[PDB]
DNA sequence: GAGAATCCCGGTGCCGAGGCCGCTCAATTGGTCGTAGACAGCTCTAGCACCGCTTAAACGCACGTACGCGCTGTCCCCCGCGTTTTAACCGCCAAGGGGATTACTCCCTAGTCTCCAGGCACGTGTCAGATATATACATCCTG
DNA sequence: CAGGATGTATATATCTGACACGTGCCTGGAGACTAGGGAGTAATCCCCTTGGCGGTTAAAACGCGGGGGACAGCGCGTACGTGCGTTTAAGCGGTGCTAGAGCTGTCTACGACCAATTGAGCGGCCTCGGCACCGGGATTCTC
């Protein structure tokens, strides 16, 4: 019969089959359920979609058509939940958010 | 914009409460799916189920009253759209309170 | 002639809106090699490895300086002092 | 030739630039020496972990993968260089 | 707490819906305060509702407002972390489409 | 030797959300690192859950619990919803 | 009558509570607080005695560490009194805020 | 019932005792309220993780194992309970 | 075949066999070598020996004969390397170190 | 059923170090938790090393490198010495 | 020196720590078999060392100024303590909810084989943007 | 308050090197089928958790006098920001060697797996000594 990808079957862009292989060969468990890779691929796809949407919005604000590490850093650090998820994560070429303590402001 | 005149029956599906079948009185919205009902209707339904009556989305884990909010904008919207709604509701309120102190 | 503080604020805005590395590449590479000489002799370093080390160093130092500035502000000052850095590291758990 | 006093290559203007990126308005004179010491300690730790990884890898070069792995080990996980 | 029904609300009868075919008229300024975006001061488009306060905005307006300004509501100053604190409201989308096509 | 990465999938998601916006090589590498990190975190939590419950298999329930444990609040809620729809669509075939 | 100057009894309490090792929060109020907080997640929940004991031990250890950091902040600010600003500084530097 | 208004279970002498064990000589008046808020947040997080573990276990009793696992996830691993 | 335990063969008190079984069933790798459990058991035995020695010294400096969590906490936090190893570790019924900042004391 | 632990081995080590000193139940639980935590740390480190170098085996070299990565300074040095001595004693006997 | 806190010494009791016994299940021993990787060999690439030119940036110095560091004064707010009250705690009881155990079976995933197309390395045209220059606008400082 | 000086975002023009798209292919993903063990389901035991009741206080709550510390204002002088000329070496670009990263073939020793077995380790029980608590002096700290 015609070969149909599991990603297309589950309506996902992420590689469900590759995720299943990585789970199996990743020494995570003796056995891996059939529905396990689909859920993980969906979660990864949603997280990627959120971060890419925020970074693209930042790029559009900066009048740029290319997502850069600065836009990724702005997207991650301007979101409280994403910042908590990536609290220990350092993004290369991302810089820091513009933030000056009010006491340092001129009086 | 110009003056608009539209039929009420075309607006009934978006101003009626599913649980009671009537118009939105003291509209209350569950925020996990943004579904609006009458305050009494949703509150009374919530002691027997923790799921949304319409789309069966779990409103809350334990206390569904923690995820319902008063929909003031929609409530004044249904008052403006439905003629006589506010006066009729106040009339029943005063009539009920005219006999019980 | 600008008053003190205005140029400092301008530099703060400029270096906060930019993402380039702030430590000189060759001195940082030489420092990395000197430090690594104590662990294994005749080591080689990838350019990407040195760049990653530098990015980590700048990020850690910028976070430490943010915490130090918060300590200085807490102490009712706008000047950072070494005891601010020491307090920040002690609270973080690095000392 | 064993390198010596290369920490002096971490210049006072560079430390000031890092502080400015950190939002510091005024910097004292001892901050430069304290920051040099702190950076030396941090680099010593990270490079020690990376060199240990390289030695286990039966290799004579420290790679960006080893640096990233050491940073992830120390809770300072770094993106952009693989992993 | 703050949800116990009053004596009247214990037994209030449903509002009978107007089933007869009569049309209602609305001026272009009738529902201004209810269908106006606090940001763009125009009619809503792709409505998003904050969970904590039930306040209505256009999608683009609220996204740029959160992305640029502070993470608080433009109307009631209550904090919202990100776009996931809001949900689209197809009911308001339908209402807008039928009222002002 | 081929070095697999999530580059094409992240690009497809980017084309889905922002059709006219491209990406840089550094941004692709950062996103690949993020995907790998989230993958290993979720997989490790699922493995720990299965070990604690004396279960030898990683299931959608374990993945859902790991997602709920790690992602905070609204991110966890939306990720759980998306995984539920994906699993339902995959099994309804 | 005899009256100790301020600070002496405080230092004595510091010494006695730093030498001693029993739990400082009351068992029943802490258990009721734990149950009230857990009411939001699940219903008709049960707790083992060891579970609430572990919760109390962890909470007291966390609060003691936070108070040590807060005292360090207060001393750094040239003060002896802890303050909410000190607590907020300690938490922000630790990364909890 | 509801089990409402129990956060005040932590008394001012209890917070003072914790501060004394922490080496604090002098305590401000709002320290008690701030500590109550911080403890409430910490307990909310830890108990949320523990209840998630219990629910995944298909049980109804929060166990010392669940609490220990939650604390270990939070980076606050606790010894003495298994 | 006179059966000789692996722990006695390696001169260790710790259960080499139990460590090997945990290495198999711990889902760490597809296969586990032969010397790895012995090495891990030796490391665990050394750490236990150091901790118990320091705790016994602390108890003898207290004039008691039974090691308690207070003594264990004192030993852990008084050894710098052990404290660094267990920095994020909370010992139940351990208490805190007797110390007061100098500014808090009169002079 | 049976719940295995390191109580007897911790007691043997305690009798080896301090013949006249005993231990309490809470202290034994503390020691069991410590041994389990260190075991899981070293094993996870060795597993990560083996995956990193595309190796399917955990050997004494992997355990040694894991110990060197985790334990600080003198503790790491003495742990490596003890592990090496045990390994050579095993291969000799 | 008066008074409160705490250490040192001696009795008493109690409860759990440690030792002993019985069982059982998993660690040992022995053997086989499959393959992970150790080792040797080869390739090619990118890391190191050196050179020279340009100019970006660091160094050193002068100078002013504003801010950190005492110093004082006040006032208000925690501390210490006595009295009242209140509910925590200990001991005991009782019911049953569900955690844990055992048995049965069923269906779901590891495993293998064959087939084929999805993605990866590679190549190339092209345009997004780093750069350059000029200009008008926003900040700042001093007279 | 205004005018000069300076920094900065806006408006065009370059040209380019990294990015998006076309293509060969090959290795990993997909379809089919088997089997055997993990897990779901049902029944049962009793552990332990929830709930309550009665004293007994230990401890919490409240109030009051006040002393000391937080806060604010003040002054000074020194250390740091700012600017400028000079000197240093970083950055760029090209060259050349080669140590070592990476890939490949072989075959070998090492680890998984299975059977029999037996002894270490766990569950249960018992007793006696260490420690908590008691009270009385004696020392120490405080005011
Ligand atoms: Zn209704
Ligand atoms: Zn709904
Ligand atoms: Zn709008
Ligand atoms: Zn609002």
């Amino acid at each position: 019969a015609k070969a149909k990808t599991r990603s297309s079957r589950a309506g996902l862009q992420f590689p469900v089959g590759r995720v299943h292989r990585l789970l199996r060969k990743g020494n995570y468990a003796e056995r891996v359920g059939a529905g396990a890779p689909v859920y993980l691929a969906a979660v990864l796809e949603y997280l990627t979609a959120e971060i890419l949407e925020l970074a693209g919005n930042a790029a559009r604000d900066n009048k740029k058509t290319r997502i850069i590490p600065r836009h990724l850093q702005l997207a991650v650090r301007n979101d409280e939940e994403l910042n908590k998820l990536l609290g220990r994560v350092t993004i290369a070429q991302g810089g820091v958010l513009p933030n000056i303590q009010s006491v340092l402001l001129p009086k | 914009h110009r003056t608009t005149r539209i039929k009420i029956t075309e607006l009934n599906p978006h101003l009626m409460c599913v649980l009671c079948g009537g118009y939105f009185i003291d509209a209350t919205t569950i925020i996990e799916c943004l579904h609006s009902f009458c305050k009494t209707c949703i509150v009374r339904y919530l002691e027997t189920s923790k799921y949304c009556p319409i789309c069966d989305v779990q409103v809350h884990k334990t206390r569904p009253l923690l995820n319902i909010r008063s929909d003031k904008t929609l409530q004044d919207i249904v008052y403006k759209l439905v003629p006589g709604l506010f006066k009729n509701e106040m009339k029943r309120r005063r009539d009920f309170y005219a006999a019980h102190p | 002639r600008y008053r003190p503080g205005t140029v400092a604020l301008r530099e703060i805005r400029r270096y906060q809106k930019s993402t380039e590395l702030l430590i000189r590449k060759l001195p940082f590479q030489r420092l990395v090699r000197e430090i690594a000489q104590d662990f294994k002799t005749d080591l080689r370093f990838q350019s990407s490895a040195v760049m990653a080390l530098q990015e980590a160093s700048e990020a850690y130092l910028v976070a430490l300086f943010e915490d130090t500035n918060l300590c200085a502000i807490h102490a009712k000052r706008v000047t950072i002092m070494p005891k601010d850095i020491q307090l920040a590291r002690r609270i973080r758990g690095e000392r | 030739k064993v390198l010596r006093d290369n920490i002096q290559g971490i210049t006072k203007p560079a430390i000031r630039r890092l502080a400015r990126r950190g939002g510091v308005k005024r910097i004292s004179g001892l901050i430069y020496e304290e920051t040099r010491g702190v950076l030396k300690v941090f680099l010593e730790n990270v490079i020690r972990d990376a060199v240990t990884y390289t030695e286990h890898a039966k290799r004579k070069t420290v790679t960006a993968m080893d640096v990233v792995y050491a940073l992830k080990r120390q809770g300072r996980t770094l993106y952009g260089f693989g992993g | 707490k703050t949800w116990e029904l009053s004596l009247y609300e214990l037994q209030r009868t449903p509002q009978e819906a107007i089933t007869d075919g009569l049309e209602i008229v609305v001026s272009p300024r009738s529902l201004h305060s209810e269908l106006m975006c606090p940001i763009c001061l125009d009619m809503l488009k792709n409505t998003m509702t904050t969970k904590e306060c039930l306040h209505r905005f256009c999608a683009d307006c609220i996204i740029t407002a959160l992305r640029s300004g502070n993470k608080e509501c433009p109307t009631c100053r209550k904090k919202l972390v990100s776009k996931r604190s809001l949900r689209p409201d197809p009911n308001f989308d339908a209402l807008i489409s039928k009222i002002y096509p | 030797t081929r070095k697999e990465s999530y580059a094409i999938y992240v690009y497809k998601v980017l084309k889905q959300v922002h059709p006219d916006t491209g990406i840089s090589s550094k941004a692709m590498s950062i996103m690949n690192s993020f995907v790998n990190d989230v993958f290993e975190r979720i997989a490790g939590e699922a493995s720990r859950l299965a070990h604690y419950n004396k279960r030898s298999t990683i299931t959608s329930r374990e993945i859902q619990t790991a997602v709920r444990l790690l992602l905070p609040g609204e991110l966890a809620k939306h990720a759980v919803s998306e995984g539920t729809k994906a699993v339902t669509k995959y099994t309804s075939a």
